[PDB]
């Protein structure tokens, strides 16, 4: 789930 | 604890037509990610635990947030895009089943009651610390903010409704129709993934992973 883990992470 | 002004910031922090709500969906995952994050406690919760509620409950959240959206119209659903999708619309794409059951059970409900933004997103969050998620590293933590999060609902329902003793239980009582249109939504989307023949962008495809 890369982008939502990107978000996230942000 | 769980201030209900927060909550309340939260929302007003966020602001073929089913291809054009497939557009719009994609595009709300980003604000969704962002109205979870300034819900309180939420980003203090384990990476995995906020991944794992976000995808359990992005369908029903964004649903709510487009049918409260849509108070102001009658027999159509306005799009975060700035699009309205009518109801004959839907009904000629060949989805007006679902359509109207939103209209129905969520829409004119909403409009019915005036349910506000801040009742709005007090039900989102509940939607949101969904302590059933499979796979939480702690659900006892998700449960424990969940029942904040309809405590400070219940105290301001009393508060600035005090002549509607029904309105907590009302607000509550929504929440089994938000989950089965949202069952009944992706469903659809689904379909339209194994179609193929509906544009679908990267971060709804992502919801649609396994
Ligand atoms: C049309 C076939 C059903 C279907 C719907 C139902 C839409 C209909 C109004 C009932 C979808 C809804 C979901 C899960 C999210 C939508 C978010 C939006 C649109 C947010 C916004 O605009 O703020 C996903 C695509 C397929």
């Amino acid at each position: 789930h890369k982008i939502l883990h990107r978000l996230l992470q942000d | 604890d769980m201030p209900v002004e927060r909550i309340l910031e939260a929302e007003l922090a966020v602001e073929d037509p089913v291809t054009n709500i497939c557009q719009a969906a994609d595009k709300q995952l980003f604000t969704l990610v962002e109205w979870a994050k300034r819900i309180p406690h939420f980003s203090e919760l384990p990476l995995d635990d906020q991944v794992i509620l976000l995808r359990a409950g992005w369908n029903e959240l964004l649903i709510a947030s487009f049918s409260h959206r849509s108070i102001a119209v009658k027999d159509g659903i306005l799009l975060a895009t700035g699009l309205h999708v009518h109801r004959n619309s839907a009904h000629s794409a060949g989805v007006g089943a679902i359509f109207d059951r939103v209209l129905t059970e969520l829409v004119s409900k909403m409009r019915d009651m005036q349910m506000d933004k801040t009742e709005l997103g007090c039900l989102r969050a509940i939607v949101l610390f969904n302590p059933d998620s499979k796979g939480l590293s702690n659900p006892a933590e998700v449960e424990a903010l969940r029942e904040k999060v309809y405590a400070s609902l219940e105290a301001y329902c009393k508060h600035k409704y005090p002549e509607q003793p029904g309105r907590f239980a009302k607000l509550l009582l929504r929440l089994p129709a938000l989950r089965s249109i949202g069952l009944k939504c992706l469903e659809h989307l689904f379909f339209f993934k194994l179609i193929g023949d509906t544009p679908i962008d990267t971060f709804l495809m992502e919801m649609l992973e396994a």
